[PDB]
């Protein structure tokens, strides 16, 4: 699974971070 | 309908500049000696 | 178990550095926060789920 | 019993390994959320029936007066583009939850 | 006037409960201001069209390329001699800019 | 180019930074499009150098308080912001936010969800308390 975004971004289209890294979803896996 | 405050604006212009009185508007009436603002609100009466 | 958190600056896809566009868009009351609201919503949620 | 699970594990390898398309429901998730954006940013090159779909082009044509009724035009369907967006995107949160 | 006054107004509340608070994004502005025109040294033959001795009949009207030039509008907008100026996708007095 | 200013290019009035082109344009090329049809790239009329439109940096801002009922003091975190980016943040170009009592730094801690101001970072791990993104939390304690 493979995850435009700036030209989204010149427009106020804005991604977040999940709170739990995919380090910590491993450690809680 | 009532009023809170009413004002009347007398002046003397050329038949040609009477368009200028319109709120919004250009031209040397409107922009050197009487302005209304853009979001005007009252009645414009002129007469020969 | 989740999907993308996103937010979108409702001012700033609509009004493109435009003030009367602002000025134009506060017309509409709170359309624009509402929508942010809503976004909020969903985001908080993928951290919950 | 035990030989059989390390086989089944390894097979489990192997597939994941070697077919495309295995996660096809987690990229589907990825897909949707992109394609939902994409779309939002090509809302904004619609005209909606102004004179452009570029506030600039308008502002430094038209003066405040004439500008007003095409920039309400831009304001009424960006409005419904986000307002799309965001109705999409909270029944698709409830699929995800 | 404070990140915590901003979030109380947003909030619509005078208290705000322990937790995040998302608020308005911020965003540097201009520093200055630029233009870039192709530098002309020359300006519009204006002249030779609206004083022409000479103009066309309506079944044969004429049509004249303007190209290469300078052209101030703030000349043509401003001579009252002009019963008719009405501009459709432009205004008159923003043409300078 | 690199400035956050009001650029004009044959009638256009825009703002953006302006930045030299790395894009090879063609000489018919003049303006410079992005996938989202808008102007990432343009042709000067005078210097030919074609130039790259950016927006001026921005990102959201939050606000990470232990409730005004617990206390008043508050931390700032700038979503997607490196570090470098509120020194960037003065006011002689004053941003939509008037305030500005954190860009006195000393405490601004780089997160992954972005730049966070007034929070001390410290080494400790601790239940969450309140989310900031990307494993980081914060709290209000002695
Ligand atoms: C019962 O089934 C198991 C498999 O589940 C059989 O075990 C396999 O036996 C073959 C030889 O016949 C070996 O090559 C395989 O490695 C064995 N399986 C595993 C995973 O190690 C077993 O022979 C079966 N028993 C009967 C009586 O049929
Ligand atoms: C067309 O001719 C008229 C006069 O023949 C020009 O009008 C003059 O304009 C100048 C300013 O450029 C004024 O100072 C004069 O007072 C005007 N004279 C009269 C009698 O009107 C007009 O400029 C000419 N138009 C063009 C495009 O050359
Ligand atoms: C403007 O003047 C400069 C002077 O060096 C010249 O190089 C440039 O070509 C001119 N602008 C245009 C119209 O190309
Ligand atoms: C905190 O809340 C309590 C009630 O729960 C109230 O009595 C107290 O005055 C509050 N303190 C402050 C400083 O807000
Ligand atoms: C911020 O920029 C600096 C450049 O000096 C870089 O070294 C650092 O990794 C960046 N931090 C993040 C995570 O944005
Ligand atoms: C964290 O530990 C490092 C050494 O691993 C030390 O240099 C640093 O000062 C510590 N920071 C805090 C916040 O205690």
């Amino acid at each position: 699974v493979t995850l435009l975004i700036c030209a989204q971004k010149f427009n106020g289209l804005t991604v977040l971070p999940p709170l739990l890294t995919d380090e910590m979803i491993a450690q809680y896996t | 309908l009532c009023f809170t405050n009413v004002y009347a604006d007398s002046f003397v212009i050329r038949g040609d500049e009477v368009r200028q009185i319109a709120p919004g508007q250009t031209g040397k009436i409107a922009d050197y000696n009487y302005k209304l603002p853009d979001d005007f609100t009252g009645c414009v009466i002129a007469w020969n | 178990v989740s999907m993308t958190k996103t937010s979108v600056d409702c001012t700033m896809y609509i009004c493109g550095d435009s003030t009367e566009c602002s000025n134009l868009l506060l017309q509409y009351g709170s359309f624009c926060t509402q929508l942010n609201r809503a976004l909020t919503g969903i985001a908080v949620e993928q951290d919950k789920n | 019993i035990a030989n059989q699970f390390n086989s089944a594990i390894g097979k489990i390898q192997d597939s994941l390994s070697s077919t495309a398309s295995a996660l096809g429901k987690l990229q589907d998730v990825v897909n949707q959320n992109a394609q939902a954006l994409n779309t939002l940013v090509k809302q904004l090159s619609s005209n909606f029936g102004a004179i452009s779909s570029v506030l600039n082009d308008i502002l430094s044509r038209l003066d405040k007066v004439e500008a007003e009724v095409q920039i309400d035009r831009l304001i009424t369907g960006r409005l419904q583009s986000l307002q799309t967006y965001v109705t999409q995107q909270l029944i698709r949160a409830a699929e995800i939850r | 006037l404070d990140p915590l006054s901003e979030t109380k107004c947003t909030l619509k509340s005078f208290t705000v409960e322990k937790g995040i608070y998302q608020t308005s994004n911020f965003r540097v502005q201009p520093t200055e201001s630029i233009v870039r025109f192709p530098n002309i040294t020359n300006l519009c033959p204006f002249g030779e069209v609206f004083n022409a001795t000479r103009f066309a009949s309506v079944y044969a009207w004429n049509r004249k390329r303007i190209s290469n030039c300078v052209a101030d509008y703030s000349v043509l907008y401003n001579s009252a001699s002009f019963s008719t100026f009405k501009c459709y996708g432009v205004s008159p007095t923003k043409l300078n800019d | 180019k690199n400035k956050c200013v009001n650029f004009n290019f044959n009638g256009l009035t825009g703002t953006g930074v302006l930045t030299e082109s790395n894009k090879k344009f063609l000489p018919f090329q003049q303006f410079g499009r992005d996938i989202a049809d808008t102007t990432d790239a343009v042709r000067d009329p005078q210097t030919l150098e074609i130039l790259d439109i950016t927006p001026c940096s921005f990102g959201g801002v939050s606000v990470i308080t232990p409730g005004t009922n617990t206390s008043n003091q508050v931390a700032v975190l700038y979503q997607g912001v490196n570090c470098t980016e509120v020194p960037v943040a003065i006011h002689a170009d004053q941003l939509t936010p008037t305030w500005r009592v954190y860009s006195t730094g000393s405490n601004v801690f780089q997160t992954r969800a972005g730049c966070l101001i007034g929070a001390e970072h410290v080494n400790n791990s601790y239940e969450c308390d309140i989310p900031i993104g990307a494993g980081i939390c914060a709290s209000y304690q002695t």
